[PDB]
Order: structure tokens, then sequence, then C-alpha cells
């Protein structure tokens, strides 16, 4: 076919984008001084799982699509689909310890950031990892050693549970909907007192929120909801439209410096100093 | 009367103006345009003194240009063995606004001062295992900037009260004051001999001083804002100072008058801290742009820049064996160059 | 590495961990900075030191041409103190803040402002032995913009002028800054009881707006 | 302000009168102490790694 | 000020248990290093046990590891030295010794008194010199040699020089060599290199007498001299 190109093309730009953004961000936190924060790392673990992403979740979709079948073993799809799973599911742990992070700060404002040292910053860190992990890698790592062998057809990669259509649920409420409905409820309560401390002592306050928080939603709510119509029924939306929105939720780690890292004056000013001239 | 006195400070003050003129035979760079140049030299950094958690505002070498006492914002004065970067001591301080800290030459004592107009002075080598305040010198109206050990007895500080004082650490009184000064004292150096000392200050003056006599000997002029820097040339005939109006000048005792200066079109930020180096060649400069440059002293060329610093430099120390150079700033670090 | 000097690495590493402990209880704490003028009761709201923690926070504030102001740049915030019954001395005063304004390091550092001898101020110009207009002018105009007062309606026409005095310090105020650095007015008395809660709410603003810029929702 | 003002004067006497060289007689010393001093100056002359303590 | 008064111990008969305890008055006993040191009856000074400053660091000699503990408790100012499985070959007076470690620094400078216990590779010190007889007035030299260069890397040799009095605790004269002590009159002196040491005692007056030792530090197990005497006549 004529498009093989123009498809990898397609993902192939966006996917050295990801890997590149991620790095800078991995790399500034080092090169700068300023940067070394307490608020910092959990930007820099969020970074750690977008770049697991851009390198292992994306290129082997990339391989997906351009080669019709997926040429690889038993469990060269089980550990794809775990470490997709596991750095997923770890970008939203990370997104949301930085709502409540963000939360106090504006709250507690003397009091939260004084409780927070670094050996209890990096515990919630930690949580958000040990999550990712339990929840995802042992239940679709060891599914067929429980239930059987091998349900999948011998040329195809996707999940086993997603025809368990009670686990598939639990795993999207306990994945995605739980953790937009904390981030949302942060969020506006953040505003609250953004309005209230202009008022007793509004533009650009907007203009940040709903670059963080749309970037989320219109990324990641496709996708699970065409696993939760799937689940029902095997075959009733395009496997290409499926393919789509299956791409889609990878995007969220490409935008994320743009959204997190970008945002932020004194890692602006760090982006443009190494971007104007190598350093 | 009164204006009498008046045309005679004025006119006296013009015979001092014809008797500097009259020793002007030539410029220092007339006759120093055949010496090779230093060219470039690179310093790059061996050690991160970390541990500090406020701004350094002072440092101070030992003798034995193995062990320095550094000063922060947060009540800590803490002795590095800068070999292994191992903390020997670490004093806490009553008053956490420290403006200088110094070694005491023989090495048994370090004093303290800064906002509480007070000397305080510390017993490093005593029983016990830990270090103890020995004495707490009172008597200064303003700040202490600076302070200098003579001996295990004697120290001279710099205040802002337009003085400087000598005291006999054992009894705890000033056994001579020094006054003349119009602005503020931010900053001294004792000779080699330590027989005289300069002191520049906020009045765009410095004054070599005699701590035997203390009569203030000589004055100097030539500076436009404060004088933030002060130290001897190595051969103790000469002192420079570094400004806040941005300039390094090379005062001389017995000529009396400014020989050279160094200035650049590009730099408009103040000076914090000048130390010489061995030979005196070479005149660090630390300044209020986040680097400390290297000027060349009999030259007035820009020999390089120390930028390692992502604050202002705020003290500028080179060891007694000219083996190291260590430069705190308000990053909370020390930095040893070499 | 030497017996010994295991054995001082060892010594390092405990006075690093004290270092950092000592390091530690000194974050929970806030450094005030404390000026004005001399017959102005700075102790009525070489260098004394005042802490007194206000919900739990401890806030450790500091009494003492001013070169040490480099010192006091990582200074949460700087309370200034003017005489408003005192007349004639005024535009000393309205120099002092515009130069801790626009001075080199305290750019980002705010300024709280406690209007003193508010009670002295009712009974001055209700006598009427004070013209401020002859002192300065500005209230030739008396204005009395809009406002809202708790207090009670000016019986010899007082109150616009506490409103008067007052807003000369809130005009050099929004000169030069941007708004990195914020200044709070307040009319305070020597008998005004809890006094330190307004230093406390005020510290509360200025750690949203650090807070704010980080995440920059300001 | 009189008391003053003497001690001024009797200040600048003593500064006019004591003692002043030229400045070439004066910059020659400068030049020949750094000149004369060059061969122990590890920042201006560098030191082989062996000697430097700071390694 | 300094005092270190040992206790415990006594007549014990051999399989029982015996606990020493050593308090301490008059100096930062949270920041010193502690070392346990015995005396036979009529042989030498032997290193027993150390305890770093916090706890973080113990060293037991080879000759009792594994029946012996070392503990410490600083807010009590004492430290403890639990024996078990005593042996009769453990019968020596028990001295406890203070150490501080840093730049500069002089350990082994206190010693206490003694506890007396009756129950019912490494480097080697030569001290040659048994006995050998100095008439007052004069001048002796004293010769170490261990087996091995006591000079390291950093330049910091090693040798503590000791005197013990008669009915006396010994005392540090010479730290590494070249270090006179705290009160310490200047006749004594040390000087040599690796594995041939000397130390002076110029202008030899009473109160003098006393075997001198020789310990190494370079690595534990702390082995000190075997004992050079001077005596009268
Ligand atoms: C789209 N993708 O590239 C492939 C899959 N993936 C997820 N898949 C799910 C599978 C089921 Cl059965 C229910 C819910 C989710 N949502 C997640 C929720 C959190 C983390 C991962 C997923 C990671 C990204």
């Amino acid at each position: 076919v004529w498009q093989v190109v123009f498809i990898a093309f397609l993902t192939g730009i966006l996917a050295l984008v990801t890997i590149i953004g991620n790095i800078l961000v991995i790399v500034s936190f080092k090169v700068n001084k300023q940067l070394k924060t307490v608020n910092n790392y959990f930007l820099l673990s969020l970074a750690c799982a977008d770049l697991i992403i851009g390198v292992i979740s994306m290129n082997l979709f990339t391989t997906y699509i351009i080669m019709n079948r997926w040429a690889l073993g038993n469990l060269a799809c089980d550990l794809w689909l775990a470490i997709d799973c596991v750095a997923s599911n770890a970008s939203v742990m990370n997104l949301l310890v930085i709502s409540f992070d963000r939360y106090f700060s504006i709250t507690r404002p003397l009091t939260y950031r004084a409780k927070r040292t670094t050996k209890r910053a990096g515990v919630m860190i930690g949580l958000a990892w040990v999550i990712s992990f339990v929840l995802w890698a042992p239940a679709i790592l060891f599914w067929q050693y429980f239930v059987g062998k091998r349900t999948v057809p011998p040329g195809e990669c996707f999940i086993q549970f997603l025809s368990e259509p009670t686990i598939t649920f639990g795993t999207a409420i306990a994945g995605f909907y739980m953790p937009v409905t904390i981030m949302t409820i942060l969020y506006w309560r953040i505003y609250k007192e953004t309005e209230k401390r202009t008022k007793e002592l509004e533009k650009k306050a907007a203009q940040t929120l709903s670059a963080i928080l749309l970037a989320f939603i219109i990324t990641w709510t496709p996708y699970n909801i065409m696993v939760l119509v799937n689940t029902f029924c095997d075959s009733c939306i395009p496997k290409t439209f499926w393919n789509l929105g299956y791409w889609l939720c990878y995007i969220n780690s490409t935008v994320n410096p743009v959204c997190y890292a970008l945002c932020n004056k004194t890692f602006r000013t760090t982006f443009k100093m190494l971007l104007l001239c190598q350093c | 009367e009164l204006d009498q006195l008046r045309q005679e400070a004025e006119q006296l003050k013009n015979q001092i103006r014809d008797a500097r003129k009259a020793c002007a035979d030539a410029t220092l760079s007339q006759i120093t345009n055949n010496i090779d140049p230093v060219g470039r030299i690179q310093m790059r950094t061996r050690r991160t003194l970390r541990g500090h958690l406020a701004k350094i505002y002072a440092m101070h070498w030992g003798t034995d240009s193995r062990l320095l006492v550094s000063a922060s914002q947060d009540g800590k004065l803490i002795i590095w063995d800068s070999y292994t970067t191992n903390k020997v001591h670490a004093i806490p301080l009553r008053s956490s606004w420290v403006m200088t800290c110094a070694y005491a030459p023989s090495g048994n004592y370090v004093a303290c001062g800064g906002l509480d107009n007070i000397c305080s002075i510390y017993n490093l080598k005593t029983r016990e295992g830990n270090v103890r305040v020995s004495r707490e010198l009172a008597g200064h109206t303003g700040y202490l900037s600076c302070c200098r050990f003579l001996d295990d007895n004697q120290i001279v500080t710099s205040s802002g009260d337009t003085t400087c004082a000598l005291w006999d650490i054992e009894t705890g009184q000033q056994t001579t004051t020094f006054t003349g000064h119009t602005g503020d004292v931010m900053s001294l150096s004792l000779a080699p001999d330590t027989r005289l000392f300069v002191s520049g200050a906020c009045d765009a003056s410095a004054k070599l001083w005699d701590v035997r006599e203390g009569m203030c000997r000589q004055t100097f002029t030539g500076h436009e804002s404060d004088i933030n820097a002060i130290c001897f040339f190595p051969n103790g005939n000469a002192f420079a100072t570094g400004s806040d109006d941005a300039t390094c000048r090379l005062f001389d005792l017995r000529a009396d008058q400014e020989l050279m200066t160094y200035s650049h079109d590009n730099i408009i930020c103040g000076i914090t801290s000048v130390s010489f180096s061995k030979s005196g060649r070479l005149l660090l400069a630390g300044y209020d742009d986040f680097n400390c440059n290297v000027w060349d002293a009999l030259k007035a060329d820009r020999a390089g820049v120390l930028a390692g610093h992502d604050n202002r430099v705020s003290c500028l120390g080179v060891t007694d064996d000219g083996m190291a150079v260590a430069t705190g700033s308000w990053d909370s670090f020390l930095k040893i160059w070499n | 590495v030497s017996a010994e000097d295991k054995a001082a690495a060892e010594r390092s590493k405990m006075i690093d961990k004290n270092l950092r402990e000592d390091g530690e209880k000194a974050r929970r704490t806030l450094r005030l900075l404390l000026l004005g003028a001399d017959n102005s009761g700075k102790s009525t709201i070489g260098i004394f030191e005042t802490k007194f923690q206000v919900d739990k926070v401890n806030f450790h504030m500091f009494d003492v041409r001013r070169k040490w102001i480099q010192c006091f740049n990582d200074v949460t915030a700087i309370i200034f103190v003017v005489d408003s019954s005192d007349y004639n001395r005024l535009q000393e005063a309205l120099n002092d803040f515009k130069s801790i304004w626009n001075n080199r390091w305290l750019r980002t550092i705010s300024v709280i402002l406690f209007l003193n001898k508010q009670d002295l101020l009712a009974e001055k110009v209700l006598a009427g032995k004070s013209k401020i207009e002859d002192y300065f002018p500005e209230f030739a105009r008396y204005t009395t913009p809009e406002d809202a007062t708790p207090e009670p309606g000016e019986d010899p026409r007082v109150t616009r002028a506490k409103y008067f005095i007052r807003k000369e310090f809130v005009d050099i105020s929004t000169a030069s800054g941007d708004g990195r650095h914020i200044c709070y007015p307040h009319f305070t008395c020597a008998v005004d009881t809890e006094n330190a809660r307004r230093i406390f709410n005020d510290c509360k603003d200025i750690i949203l707006q650090m807070n704010l810029r980080e995440y920059n929702l300001v | 302000s009189i008391a003053q003002a003497r001690k001024l004067v009797e200040q600048l006497k003593m500064e006019a009168n004591i003692d002043r060289i030229k400045v070439s007689k004066a910059a020659a010393d400068l030049m020949a102490y750094c000149e004369a001093h060059a061969k122990e100056d590890p920042l201006l002359t560098p030191v082989p790694a062996s000697e430097n303590p700071f390694r | 000020d300094v005092q270190l008064v040992e206790s415990g111990g006594g007549l014990v008969q051999p399989g029982g248990s015996r606990k020493l305890s050593c308090s301490a008055s008059g100096f930062a006993f949270s920041s010193f290093g502690m070392h346990w040191v015995r005396q036979a009856p009529e042989k030498g000074l032997e290193w027993v046990a150390y305890i770093s400053s916090g706890s973080g660091t113990i060293y037991y000699a080879d000759t009792v590891k594994g029946r012996f503990t070392i503990s410490r408790d600083d807010p009590k100012n004492t430290l403890f030295l639990q024996m078990t499985s005593l042996r009769s070959e453990d019968t020596a007076m028990y001295y406890c010794v203070r150490s501080i470690y840093y730049y500069g620094s002089s350990p082994f400078d206190f010693w206490g008194q003694g506890t007396t216990l009756t129950v019912s590779s490494d480097i080697v010190m030569t001290q040659a010199t048994s006995s050998v007889p100095v008439t007052p007035g004069e001048s002796v030299s004293i010769s170490c040699r261990s087996s091995k260069s006591l000079l390291h890397s950093n330049g910091n040799t090693y040798l503590y020089w000791f005197l013990q009095r008669p009915g006396q605790s010994p005392q540090l004269l010479i730290y590494r060599m070249s270090n006179l002590a705290s009160g310490v009159p200047d006749r004594f002196s040390g000087s040599g290199s690796g594995t041939a040491f000397t130390l002076t005692i110029s202008r030899l007056e009473a109160e003098d007498v006393g075997v001198y030792y020789c310990m190494q530090h370079l690595e534990y197990p702390l082995t000190f001299g075997a004992g050079t005497k001077l005596e009268l006549k």
C-alpha cells in the first residue's frame, strides 16, 4: 500500500516528539539547580512514566498497524500490555498526587509544605507506582495460567480479560473514573480560593486549569468508553476506530511536558536556554 | 573664625591635590605595556561544600590552607576539611545574622560578627571535646562588617558606627578606637606585618590606620559609591577596593593616589568580595551577577570568569599557600576552584 | 580510607543529620522584619528578636542608609509603621517607604502597613487645631471617595482623612514592581488586642502568591 | 562645630605633610613584585596533578 | 574534671557472667568513641572492644569475639561490657578509654581507672627492650618497630605513645609520632618513619618511671606494644 509510509511517519513524528519532550524534563531537573524542589519530584515521576510510554508502548503499536498481525511470542504480547497498562496507570496516579499536592499548598499555605520532606515526598510516589504494578501487571501477565491458556488468537495481542465484563468495569473504575472525579473536584476547589484571594487580598487560572484537565479528558475518555461497550459486544465498533482511540490515549504523554513542565517560568527559562543553544 | 577654617581646610586640601599630581609621573598602564599578558586562566570546581542551608555571607581560610570556617544566615559556623569535604565542627550561634567570620592564625579560635554588634570568640581546641564561647566583645554601636585576628588576644573589628576598634580579648575592652570615616566601614584588611590596616567605607573613601598609635595615616578618595571589599596586595604597600559603583581600583599607600582601575563596558553590577592571589598578579573580585571575575591586577583586563554559582558571590577567599580559591554565594554552597 | 578517616567521616555524617534536623525545624518558622520611625511604637504591635507562634506557626519578628537590607532578602514580609497622628513628619515617612519599595533587594518582598496612634488621630482632627492641608493640601479636595467604613461617620470630617492619609501609602505602593510584591494597609492602636493575626493572614496571602506563581494560576 | 572643624584641619595637615613618592617608583615595585613571586602562584602557573591537594 | 570510673568485677567462678560499668563525668560523652582495654596481672595492655559515637560501628577483638558485648547509654553517661562464659584466661583489670576522631584530634587521650576481674592478618608490635635502667637527669630514647608501614597515603602516620606509671592508669604522650598532647612537658618527642619510630625523653625526671607501650591505629584489631620499662637504681 502507498499509505504505509504516511501512517508510520504520522505516528513516527509524534513518537519522537514525546521522547524528546520527556528527556528534556528529566535533564532540566538535573542540570538546573533551581528545579530541585519538593513539588518537582512529582513532575519527574510523571515524565518517567511518560518516556516509558514513548519508547516501548508506542513504537510497538506502530508495528502492529504497519504490520497487520502481531509478530511476537506469547510472552512478548504479555509484557508489552503489562508495561503499557502499568505506565498509563502510573501517569494518572502522578497526575492525581499533583492535584493533592497543589490542593494543600493553596489551602494550607503555611503548614502542608512545612510538613513535607523528601523522605515523605517520595512515599506517595511509591504508592503511585506500586498501585500501578499490582493492579495491572499480575492481572495480565499471569492470567492464562489462572484460566486455561491463551484465549486470544495466535495472531493478535489484545488483553484476555476484556471479555470478563465485571473486572473490566472494575479496573476502569479503579484506573480512570475515580482519579478523574478527584482531579476535577480538587481543581474546582483550587479555583475557589484563587477567586477569593483576588477579592479579599481569574484569567490565567482558567487558561491553565482547562489546559490540564481537557488535555486528559478528551485524550483518554474515548478509549475507556469503547472498552465499556466492547465488553458487552465483541464486534460493535470499527477496529480502525478502535485503534485510533487506542493511539489517542498515548498523546497525553506527548502534551504533558507542555502541560505541567513548560507552564512553570523556572522551567520555561531553562527550556528556552537549551533550545536556543546547546550547552 | 569658622569661615577661616573653611578656606584653610579647602586650601590645605588643594595642596594635597597638587602634591598628588606631582607624584603622577606616569600611568601604571604606560609602563606595564611590556609584560606578557596572563592570557585566560581556566579554573574548575574541585569541591562543593554542601551542608549550608542559607545564604553564605563570609568565609575564612585557616593559616594551614586546610581548614576553613564558613558563615551563613542559618546561624551555623562550620569548619570544613576541604581536602575530604568532612565537617570538622558545627557551631550554633546565638544570632543568625553573620556578616563576617575570621579564623585565628593559631587555629584555636574563630570569630563571628554581624547584626548583634558583638564579636563572639569560640574556643575550638579545648577539653570536653566541644566548642564553647570564650568571649563576647561588646561596645560597638553599629553592625560588625569585618573582624580579623591579630593574635590569640587581639582582634580588630570594623563596624557601621563609622569606626574601627582593637580589643583585648582577655579583658574584653576596646584598647583603641579609630574614628574619621564618614560612611559605613564595610570591609577590612590587615597588613602582612600586622602594624597597619585599611578599611574601605561607604563614603567612597579608604583609610590607612596605625594599630600602635590609633591615627589615620592616609585617606584615599576615587570612588563614587559604597566600597564593599578591600584587601592588601601581598606587598603590603598597596590595596585594592571593590565598590558598589562596579569598579575595582588599586590604591597605593606611598604614592597616595589611585594607580589602576578595573572596569568594563558590559559590567554594571557591583563588587561584593575582593581577594588577591599569592603573587598579586591576579585580582579576583566577586560580583552581583552570580560569577566572579579574575581581573589582571596590572593590566585591568578580564582574564576569566568563575561561573559556578546560581546566586551572587558573597565571599571570596584564597589560600595562604595559593593552592585553592574558595567562593561562597547565596546558593548555600562553597566551591573550591583550582 | 584510614581507620581514623572512616571515624572522621562517621562524625561528619552525624553532623550532617543534625544540620538537616535543625534546618528542617527552621523551616516551620517565618522571618518578619520590623521598620518604621522612632516615635512610632515599634514594640507595641544590638538586634532584638521576638518569636510569637500564631495558629501553631512560628513567626519570629525582628527589631533593629540601611546597607544590611541585603540580609533581609528572604524575609516573608517587612512590617512598616508610619505616624498617622504625628502630622509634620509624614512626608519623611513617605520617602522612607519610597526607598524600601524600590530597593534593589526588596523588589519581591511584601510590606505590611500598620498605621499607628489611630486613637490619637480621631481626637487630633476633632479639635481642629491641625490643618493637614497646611501640612500637605491634597485634602483641599476632601473627596471622601465612596467607600464603606465599619466605624461611625466622622463628626469633624475625620474619617475621609482616615483613608486620606492612608492612601498615599498605596500610590507609591502601586508604581513599580508589576505585582511581584504587595503592600497591605491597616489601622491599629496600642490596645488593639489581636494584632498578630493581621500578619498571619497577610503572610498567608503571600505564600499563595509564590504558590500560585509557580503553578502559574496568577 | 568649631572643634570638629579644627579636627578636620588637624587631620588634613597630617595628611599633606608626611611624605609621598612618585607612581613610577611605586608602580615598578608591583611590576617587580609579581614577576619575582610568579613561581609560587598555582592560580597563575598550573601545577601538576600530583601536587594538587584538591584532586 | 574529666573522670571515667569503672566498677563491677570481683571474684567469678568459671562459666559465669559478669557485667562491667564505666561512668563518665566531665566531658561531652555523646561525642566520644569509647574503648575497653584489659590488663593481665603480669602482662601488657590489650584491646577488647570499641564502640563508636552513635553506636554505628562496633569492633570486638578476635580473642573474645562472640562471648563479649559492648554497649553504651549516652543519656545515662555510662557504657557497659557484658561478659558471658568467662574463661580462665580472662583474669585481667579492665580500663575504659575515650577517643574522639576528627581532623587534628587526639584519640586515646584520657584513660579511666581499672576494675579487677578474677576468674577461677594483624600487625605485631615489637618492644624488644623489656627493661632498661636509666639514671635520673639523663636522656633515654625508646624505639618501636611494627610489622607494616605505618604511614597511610593521606600523610597520617599511626602510633600513639603511652606511659603507665606504677599504681596509675596509662596516659597518652604523643598521638601520630610527632604531636604532643595536652598537659605534657615539651621534652617528650617522637620521630622516624614506617616500622622505624623513636620516642625521646630528654632530661629524665622524677614521676617519670613506668612501662611504655606502642599502639597502632591503621587497622583494627588495636594491637598494643609488649612494653618497654624504665626503672630507678
Ligand atoms: C490505551 N492504552 O494504550 C492501552 C490500555 N491501557 C488501559 N486499559 C484499560 C483496560 C480495561 Cl479492560 C479497562 C480500563 C482501562 N484503562 C486504563 C486505565 C489506567 C491505565 C491503563 C489503562 C493503557 C493505555
